[PDB]
């Protein structure tokens, strides 16, 4: 996938 | 568990709070302790190390615990900034040469980490004299306005009138405390 | 006062007032809002380096007022993050750009070449450009850098390889034309070919 | 100021499109899908900074989703990457955890936030609470 990812990880 | 103990004491009276004496030397720290505890402008020796002493009002026990102004006492500040919760700072406004090295003392106290969550509390020491600023123009020349994340008041005390100590309290209280 | 020059002299007077601005943001190093990663206002303070650098560019009493603002700021600022770098690159190209002391450029020439051998890749690219436009500026100190520009060509960054073949094209002199004419020679006989035709 | 804005995705599609600059709507497509190829054809040791079109096309991407923008050769690189990240800061708090997945279904809600933030290229919004508390409020009317 990886659009569900943050974009910054916080 | 349960919490009717604690409930029980606050609803009489259970917070404290806390405060601290530090400034440049001769900027009335002591007096305004003394005020603040007995209410009564009494002279004393140099504070060579430091005073301990509480204050209770509004319920709420604000110990101060005074600090000198010396060259060799000013680096102790550190020391008691361990295990306190509040902050007074009193300015010297009949100081003009010595307004600047407490500005620079204020200045390093509140650029630490460790003092982060302690508001600032600037008294306006001194406040008997013409020669005294307002309760804007030593802020002003402290900088307290750019004191960002910091809740910095500015005050103006007379140690031998005794003047503007109960706002002073006050709003350190208001500061403090957020309840009803 | 980019518009026109005609409220240079008007918007020139404000100078005291924008440098005490700057001196109590800089004081007020920690605030709640507008500090990101240590930098308290870092737009605040790009925005008044950037009003220094164009304000009192051609006239003394402009820079001596920003003189010590800028010498403050070059040595009160940390470049650790991206921000302070920025407020750094900022204030050194706003001192190249006016009239400042041999104090102030010194410090900005050292401070690009510091910047310069960062291997960060953005740092690279803010090194080279500040290089690049402080070439007819202090171009005796520039020519120190000879050797990091000449490395620069042969960077494995796009970006860093144009700005080091450009500040090696604006630092050719009189005197090493001779010496530089084999180097770029050797630059665009083995440049990429977007770069082959620049060079030649 | 910055001339376009536009957040675009890995594979190329375009989450997000803000320019600053009127230009025509073939020029801008044609204009759109130059700076995908570029960033798409970049490494990630570029620095993060190309000199397109005498423009400061600066591409960050956190996530697969990359960012690109495009300001004037006038103020320095680092000012636009951290205006890209605190408004990719900014659009995190207001929405929470955001992915790809929320910017497409809160396109109107990140357009909002952008015009709320930059207008016309420039930094509206110096403090990163004032605008979450002015986009909040302006959320709230209905
Ligand atoms: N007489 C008088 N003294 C004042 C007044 N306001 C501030 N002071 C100062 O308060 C000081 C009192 O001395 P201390 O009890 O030792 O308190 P301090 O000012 O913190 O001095 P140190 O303890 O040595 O740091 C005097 O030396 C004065 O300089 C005032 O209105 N009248
Ligand atoms: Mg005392």
């Amino acid at each position: 996938k990886g659009e569900n990812t943050s974009l910054l990880h916080p | 568990g349960n919490i009717f103990a604690n409930l029980f004491k606050g609803l009489f009276g259970k917070k404290e709070m806390r405060i601290l004496m530090v400034g440049l030397d001769a900027a009335g720290k002591t007096t305004i302790l003394y005020k603040l505890k007995l209410g009564e402008i009494v002279t004393t020796i140099p504070t060579i190390g430091f005073n301990v002493e509480t204050v209770e009002y509004k319920n709420i026990s604000f110990t101060v615990w005074d600090v000198g102004g010396q060259d060799k006492i000013r680096p102790l500040w550190r020391h008691y900034f361990q295990n306190t919760q509040g902050l007074i700072f009193v300015v010297d406004s009949n100081d003009r040469e010595r307004v600047n090295e407490a500005r620079e003392e204020l200045m390093r106290m509140l650029a630490e980490d460790e003092l982060r969550d302690a508001v600032l509390l600037v008294f306006a020491n001194k406040q008997d004299l013409p020669n005294a600023m307002n309760a804007a123009e030593i802020t002003d020349k402290l900088g307290l306005h750019s004191l960002r994340h910091r809740n910095w008041y500015i005050q103006a005390t007379c140690a031998t009138s005794g003047d503007g100590l109960y706002e002073g309290l006050d709003w350190l209280s208001n500061q403090l405390r957020n309840q009803k | 006062c980019e518009r026109s020059p005609d409220m240079l002299a008007h918007f020139r007077k404000l100078v005291p007032q924008l440098v005490r601005i700057l001196k109590n943001l800089i004081m007020s190093g920690y605030s709640p809002e507008h500090d990101v990663s240590g930098i308290s206002d870092p737009f605040l303070q790009v925005r008044i380096l950037r009003l220094l650098r164009i304000l009192g560019r051609n006239d003394d009493d402009s820079s001596e007022a920003m003189n010590d603002i800028l010498a403050q700021v070059a040595t009160n600022t940390e470049t650790s993050k991206n921000v302070g770098n920025a407020i750094l690159y900022e204030t050194v190209l706003t001192i190249m750009d006016i009239k400042s002391e041999s104090g102030l450029r010194v410090l900005a020439i050292n401070i690009l070449g510091r910047f310069l051998l960062n291997n960060d890749k953005n740092i690279r690219y803010v090194a080279l450009t500040s290089l690049l436009k402080t070439v007819q500026t202090d171009h005796n100190a520039v020519q120190r850098h000879r050797s990091t520009i000449v490395d620069c060509l042969k960077d494995l960054d796009v970006s860093i390889k144009r700005r080091a073949m450009e500040l090696s094209f604006a630092l050719v002199n009189g005197n090493n034309i001779r010496g530089m004419m084999k180097e770029l020679l050797y630059f665009l006989d083995s440049c990429e070919p977007e770069f082959k035709a620049d060079c030649a | 100021m910055i001339h376009f804005i536009l957040l675009f995705s890995r594979q190329g599609k375009l989450r997000l499109q803000k320019w600053y600059i009127t230009l025509p709507d073939k020029e801008r497509k044609k204009i759109t899908r130059e700076i995908v190829q570029i960033i798409l054809s970049r490494g990630h040791r570029t620095s993060s900074f190309v000199d397109w079109k005498e423009l400061k096309l600066v591409y960050k991407r956190y996530a697969s989703l990359y960012f690109c923008c495009a300001i004037e050769n006038q103020d320095n690189e680092l000012l636009t990457l951290e205006i890209v990240h605190r408004y990719v800061e900014l659009l995190d708090k207001y929405f929470g955890n955001v992915c790809e997945l929320d910017i497409i279904f809160n396109f109107e809600k990140a357009y909002f936030i952008l015009d709320e933030f930059i207008i016309g290229g420039e930094i509206q919004e110096t403090s990163k609470k004032i605008a979450v508390k002015a986009i909040e409020d302006s959320d709230m009317l209905q």
